RNA sequence: AUUCCGGUUGAUCCUGCCGGAGGCCACUGCUAUGGGGGUCCGACUAAGCCAUGCGAGUCAAGGGGGCGUCCCUUCUGGGACGCCACCGGCGGACGGCUCAGUAACACGUCGGUAACCUACCCUCGGGAGGGGGAUAACCCCGGGAAACUGGGGCUAAUCCCCCAUAGGCCUGGGGUACUGGAAGGUCCCCAGGCCGAAAGGGAGCCGUAAGGCUCCGCCCGAGGAUGGGCCGGCGGCCGAUUAGGUAGUUGGUGGGGUAACGGCCCACCAAGCCGAAGAUCGGUACGGGCCGUGAGAGCGGGAGCCCGGAGAUGGACACUGAGACACGGGUCCAGGCCCUACGGGGCGCAGCAGGCGCGAAACCUCCGCAAUGCGGGAAACCGCGACGGGGGGACCCCCAGUGCCGUGCCUCUGGCACGGCUUUUCCGGAGUGUAAAAAGCUCCGGGAAUAAGGGCUGGGCAAGGCCGGUGGCAGCCGCCGCGGUAAUACCGGCGGCCCGAGUGGUGGCCACUAUUAUUGGGCCUAAAGCGGCCGUAGCCGGGCCCGUAAGUCCCUGGCGAAAUCCCACGGCUCAACCGUGGG
């Protein structure tokens, strides 16, 4: 698989930034959670725990997918901000 | 009052049974490979709103009918039905044929991809024909001119291969 | 409102001037009362999130809010239903922008970037004007806000002049008068959001509204509603304009 | 597609009605592979009756308590931390449901309030001084079959009550500072009265302490905003086998009452007010944006989504509050029903599911506060049958499948025999998707394998002059008409035609229809000119000159919400659907 950086954008006042990308892929299933945060990480240098990959869609007859991630630079900010359930879906954190 | 309700996109005959109009379209049936009446009643549909729309502006002054007449024109001339110089005009003499060269089956089978229309049909239908690199399954879409000769086999598909023995035989024709 | 006060706002029946998407939902924020009308401003929550884009979910635009990251002239707001109106100054610190609010060619608000020294004043039109206890003057703004001054000065101010505010001190340094040749922005009607130059005044019997004639930089002719002409400055605007 | 075809005669031309052929809505027979989108599903009869669960809470940064775990010393205690109920504050008048009533200022539209109210919110100008009191929680004793409820003791507050000042209202006499088109309005000065505020409270730091410095708060005045009240002009059903109606009725004068104007209600004085241009009465209905049909002019409907109105078993009436005469709050009558130990005590799903009844006629006693919003909180947050997600259903619209290719044979359309190919769909897996799931989407393995019916067959009107039964019997038949032993028309077989995941039956509206005629029909003999004439209202009215500008025409300001309709471009594979612009 191909990964392509579509944009990054900074927000100062939540403390992050987004990441946009395509992944193209022909006569393969649609890429993992994991190999994609590993990618992104080795890509730009990201700390991998304070990383989380909000979705990642397939179209309908489509070789590429279209991936959207969000980095934070402090862990209690992270946890501050984003709700439980993606931060589970993830691996960030455990479920109970 | 009442709320919206979704409306038939096409128009059935006055007459069920009249025996010109049967020959005719069964002519056109046979020819084209579609699989029901309707399906190719879309189509006259089709064609009538343009010639209503034509009628329509030839009598008509002002502002925005001229906007609307380039528009018109624009838009018919860049699905491939009339030349870069035609006039409003040339909108009334349009046929149900013209538009039925424009179905992607129809243009799969001349652009030599199948050796007949029901294996272009099926072609499309399975997925191995893709379109300005995007895969489409609906036999009925309408091919824009900006976009007909970026069709070809899909890239992953097994016809992707001069070698398959299903390809050769449609080069064989 | 069988028996009091409505509470809610379905996104069918929201205000014609905003920028919001009517069939993706069910419900909108309902403004809380505040400066403007209803037809001249915007919830704070629909800045924060749809327009600028800070924040995807409205909960994390709360957070934002909570922590004073925005002031609208030069004041801290917190609330989420606070409404923001014409010639509004958004200031942004932290990310260091400003802009104001202005109303379209069609008459939907936009967010107009401007300077930094800019965004220290404010233009208010002067709505009314009446006598109070002490024998002061106290003089009504068009976004609802007051003003007080002495007796003295009571034939420097008359309805429908501008008067150029510095914020958030709220101090006085320009009066721009209304008559022929002053410069002039619509704000609301058919022509809005033309700007030009006074030529002509009429008025009519029975409490009928008066009506301005406008010319502006190409030479047309156009009339307008006098409480609908905004005084800009004298003879060029003393503030940027789209 | 601005359309015709069958029917009155032995044969012909007319008038005139009936039937066929098209679209949409409700019920229904037979039969069914897949996906997507949307504002669909107990409205028509019963606004009939309802078992069970849920549909409105929140605040520990307003206040005293109970319980638990720890740290310091601890006889005693003081802290910190965490749960619990109670007093107290705000909300519960919105949201959700249904269309019984109503022919009316109910609704649409343009205007008015100088005749009015408004808790929460915004700006500016000021204020927060001095006293008093009870009670819940808690302890002791209880009563009652229960629903409920008594006595005594003790305590706090942003709880309640006083005094002062500020302030508010009424009337009389002056002055002319403001807005406005226009002052019973606002401002200034005297005078007589009546009414009459507040919580410097809470939290955190720097403070040795003193005291700051932030955060949330309390009261008064002026204006705005938000939500409403009230008023006017204009516009939109049927009946004369309903012709006179009204007596607080119509107006005046003087008052009361209201937040406010008003016969809204009284006392007194007059005889007015409405009506053949249809009053009064009766019938039927919630109004609109819109929806169905038609070339258009028109004709018909107004359940589902938005805006306005009304109601909570029927009929009356109040308490609290900024706002109610209050769907999950209170009282009475009427009529049903339930529990009692027989003394008493309770309940109306036109909220979400679910049950009975009525019928031709309508679904799960499911998951979640992740999104959109509302109420509460300083905030993190909590709650929400609103809303979001699924389950059942031939609700509407869009896109597909039930194989394809080559060579031979046949009756050559279509079927059969060989050889090859593909996997939309089907079966089993991985990823992604989702609050979690399920669908959907990308890959991998197997395999033509898992998938066609309903009506019609004499003419109108496409399709057989073939075979076997029945014999004016049985049966068919929208209409015209078949059947009496040699039936192309009934029943069945074999063929054929139309449409196709659909296709037929019954009822309703539009078209057909120039059989309602303004565009655009008729009245000698076919339905139809009063037996004749005179005349009131109404309608239609001769030629020239001067004026006006109501009708009429042109230009330009302010309006007629959004959704719905048409066009181009853009996003979901294209489309249906959704967004940005122009109409
Ligand atoms: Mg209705
Ligand atoms: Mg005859
Ligand atoms: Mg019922
Ligand atoms: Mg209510
Ligand atoms: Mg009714
Ligand atoms: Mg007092
Ligand atoms: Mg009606
Ligand atoms: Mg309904
Ligand atoms: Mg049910
Ligand atoms: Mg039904
Ligand atoms: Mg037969
Ligand atoms: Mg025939
Ligand atoms: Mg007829
Ligand atoms: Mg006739
Ligand atoms: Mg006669
Ligand atoms: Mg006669
Ligand atoms: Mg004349
Ligand atoms: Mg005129
Ligand atoms: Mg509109
Ligand atoms: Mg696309
Ligand atoms: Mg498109
Ligand atoms: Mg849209």
């Amino acid at each position: 698989m191909e990964i392509k950086i579509t944009e990054v954008k900074e927000n100062k006042l939540i403390g992050r930034k987004e990441i946009y990308f395509e992944i193209y892929h022909p006569g393969e299933p649609t890429p993992s959670r994991k190999d994609v945060k590993g990618k992104l990480v080795a890509m730009l240098d990201l700390n991998p725990e304070t990383t989380v990959i909000q979705y990642i869609r397939s179209y309908f007859g489509s070789y590429k997918s279209k991936g959207y991630a969000k980095y934070y630079y402090d862990k209690d900010r992270m946890l501050y901000i984003e709700p439980e359930y993606i931060l589970i879906r993830d691996g960030i954190i455990e479920k109970k | 009052g009442d709320p919206k309700r979704q409306r038939k996109k096409y128009e059935t005959p006055p007459h069920p049974w009249i025996k010109e109009r049967l020959d005719r379209e069964r002519v056109l049936m046979d020819k084209y490979e579609l699989k029901n009446k309707k399906e190719l009643w879309k189509h006259e549909t089709q064609l009538k709103n343009f010639r209503r729309r034509a009628r329509r502006l030839l009598a008509a002054r002002g502002k925005q009918a001229e906007i609307e007449r380039e528009q018109l024109l624009a838009r018919l001339k860049r699905l491939g039905l009339l030349p870069e110089d035609a006039v409003l005009d040339d909108v009334l003499s349009l046929t149900i044929e013209d538009i039925l060269e424009r179905r992607l089956q129809t243009i799969v089978y001349k652009k030599g991809l199948a050796r007949t229309m029901r294996q272009a049909r099926q072609l499309i239908v399975h997925g191995h024909i893709e379109v300005n690199g995007q895969i489409i399954r609906s036999p009925s879409y309408l091919v824009l001119k900006e976009e007909e000769d970026t069709i070809t086999y899909a890239r992953t598909s097994p016809f992707a291969n001069p070698q398959h023995p299903e390809r050769m035989m449609i080069e064989k024709a | 409102a069988r028996k009091g006060p409505k509470r809610h706002l379905k996104r069918l029946a929201a205000p014609t001037s905003w920028y919001i998407e009517r069939k993706a939902y069910k419900w909108a924020v309902r403004p809380r009362p505040g400066p403007h009308n209803m037809r001249t401003s915007i919830p704070l929550l629909y800045i924060v999130r749809d327009y600028l884009g800070y924040a995807k979910t409205a909960r994390e635009a709360r957070k934002i809010l909570n922590e004073g990251k925005f002031l609208v002239d030069g004041r801290v707001r917190k609330d989420y239903k606070f409404p923001v109106g014409i010639m509004d100054v958004v200031s942004i610190p932290e990310t260091g922008e400003h802009y104001r609010v202005l109303p379209n060619r069609i008459g939907k608000l936009i967010l107009h970037p401007i300077s930094e020294e800019e965004a220290n004043i404010k233009p208010l039109r002067i709505r009314n004007k009446r006598m109070v206890k002490g024998a002061k003057i106290q003089l009504n703004f068009h976004d609802g806000t007051n003003h007080l001054i002495p007796l003295s000065e009571k034939d420097n101010y008359f309805t429908s002049y501008t008067v150029l505010m510095k914020v958030p001190e709220r101090e006085i340094l320009e009066v721009l008068p209304f008559e022929k040749g002053a410069y002039v922005f619509v704000t609301q009607g058919k022509n809005v959001a033309r700007k030009g130059r006074i030529v002509e005044i009429k008025k009519f019997p029975m409490g009928w509204p008066d009506v301005v004639t406008i010319e502006d930089e190409e030479g047309e002719l156009f009339d307008t509603l006098k409480e609908y002409a905004f005084v800009v400055g004298r003879d060029k605007p003393r503030i940027s304009l789209p």
